[PDB]
């Protein structure tokens, strides 16, 4: 049982003299989620230590409490770098709008993990005010962050991201590449089919496993046979991507692309092919 | 067992009193873990290397060596078989770790292998209910550099949750060797992790 002996026990641990104690207390406080324990761990957001402060501001996402929103929020601006990612990490667990522009300020923070995690909270909440400032850390230094923003990017789906993310399918690192192609996937805007064919040529086995999927999700059919290409690919998954990716583009264009590969295919190309014109 | 390993060192308390005190709960003596502390913060070990036991361990250090990163390795390890014990130096010298854990709580034979210049700890624990939450070494880690985790090949769904979970909760990456689908990357699709 979640009996408040335990509870109220760790919470006057947060008030203790031992930095052991107290953060050792507010993790216990977060895995037993009380909501009697708000009030004790905001005023442990301001700890002499950081880690008290790192492990209150996780605890307070972690019981999911509205008021642990404008607390984490001051809690971002901390000198710790650590506790400025526990707070930008438990404002996306508690999702409160009220923390997106402290968030948005979280994306010009100097620890490209703070940002990272700021970008992935902003993706959380999935408030259109943070697509635009999402936009500007695609061209983060950090490729954590340009991958992390292309994610949330994604995530929140708005439409104003495709060109930014579009022209992230070019980035020198290949995991933001991979978002970038994530993201317009879910995004699904007919824009990024061409830079995601485009990107299938990509070096990045992940890259091209993503623009592969990402096609798929878009479901137009100006990459159907770009995606027959991608069935003769040297990785084994973005060949299977392509042959998932192709059944969700349905019709007669895969059809048609099919009935010349159950004829004239060889290798993966023609193991689905058969098995989708069984499985129509 | 748990038992991490060091190299040789050369020229190495300060303003850093959390850190230190978040490893009193698993070391001992007080300048045990203050030894142990300033492991972390010199070479800054920018990838933590994940693995069981022999040629999944060239193909994560190779992933280590594949983002410019100065690695360090854990994995579990338990019995004997002539080098591993013998050979958990070498991998200094063949990968070029700044250090290596390994998961024998009693025995603990670690003179075997601080005896020839290598530092070394002691254990640690594994599953506990919430009462020290051991997964924050992550966390001191990250503000030493520890930019991404590795996962060898052959961790099972637990310890590939498991690090892939610790990559989300202190904003470390992951790499792979579920481990195909978008799962590959769960740790970037939700950055903040759930129910
Ligand atoms: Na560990």
């Amino acid at each position: 049982h979640t009996d408040p002996e335990k509870v109220e026990m760790y919470i006057k641990n947060l008030q203790d003299d031992s930095t052991t104690v107290r953060f050792n207390a507010a993790y216990a406080l977060g895995k037993i989620g009380d909501e009697r324990a708000v009030e004790p761990l905001i005023k442990a957001l301001k700890d002499e230590d950081w880690l008290v402060r790192f492990s209150a501001a996780r605890a307070l996402g972690e019981i999911g409490d509205e008021r642990a929103v404008e607390p984490l929020i001051k809690a971002l601006k901390d000198e710790d770098s650590s506790v400025r990612f526990s707070a930008a990490y438990a404002l996306g667990k508690i999702g409160d709008e009220r923390a997106v522009e402290p968030l948005i300020k979280a994306l010009k923070d100097e620890d490209p993990r703070v940002r990272r995690i700021a970008a992935g909270a902003l993706g959380e909440i999935g408030d259109e005010r943070a697509v635009e400032p999402l936009i500007k850390a695609l061209k983060d230094e950090d490729p954590y962050v340009r991958m992390a923003a292309a994610y949330a990017l994604g995530k929140i789906g708005d439409e104003r991201a495709v060109e930014p993310l579009i022209k992230a399918l070019k980035d020198e690192d290949g995991y933001v590449r991979r978002a970038a192609a994530y993201a317009l996937g879910k995004i699904g805007d007919e824009r990024a089919v061409e830079p995601l064919i485009k990107a299938l040529k990509d070096e990045d086995e992940n890259v091209r496993l993503a623009a592969a999927q990402a096609l798929g999700k878009i479901g137009d059919e100006r990459a159907v046979e770009p995606l027959i290409k991608a069935l003769k690919d040297e990785d084994r998954y973005v060949r299977l991507t392509a042959a998932r990716a192709l059944g969700k583009i349905g019709g007669e264009r895969v059809r048609a692309a099919m009935e010349k590969l159950a004829e004239t295919g060889t290798g993966f190309a023609r193991k689905v092919a058969v098995n989708y014109l069984e499985t129509h | 067992a748990f038992l991490i390993v060091k190299g040789p060192s050369e020229k190495d308390n300060e303003q850093d009193p959390s850190a230190i005190a978040f490893l009193k709960q698993f070391a001992r003596n007080h300048e045990k873990a203050e030894r142990f502390f300033e492991l972390l913060v010199r070479e800054g070990v920018e990838a933590i290397i994940i693995a069981r036991g022999e040629r999944e361990i060239e193909q994560a250090a190779k992933l280590a060596r594949e983002k410019g990163f100065e690695a360090l390795a854990f994995l579990a390890e338990y019995e004997r078989r002539d080098r591993q014990f013998d050979d958990i130096i070498e991998y200094f010298e063949r990968y070029g770790f700044k250090a290596v854990i390994v998961a024998k709580e009693l025995k603990q034979a670690a003179q075997k292998i601080e005896e020839k210049g290598f530092k070394a700890l002691a254990f640690s624990g594994r599953i506990d209910q919430e009462n020290h939450n051991i997964n924050d070494i992550f966390e001191l880690l990250q503000r030493q550099g520890l930019r991404a985790i590795i996962a060898a090949t052959g961790l099972s769904e637990r310890e590939l949750s498991w690090a892939q979970r610790a990559a989300q909760q202190y904003g470390l990456d992951i790499i792979f060797a579920f481990d195909e689908q978008d799962n590959r990357f769960k740790h970037f699709l939700e950055p903040i992790r759930r129910q």
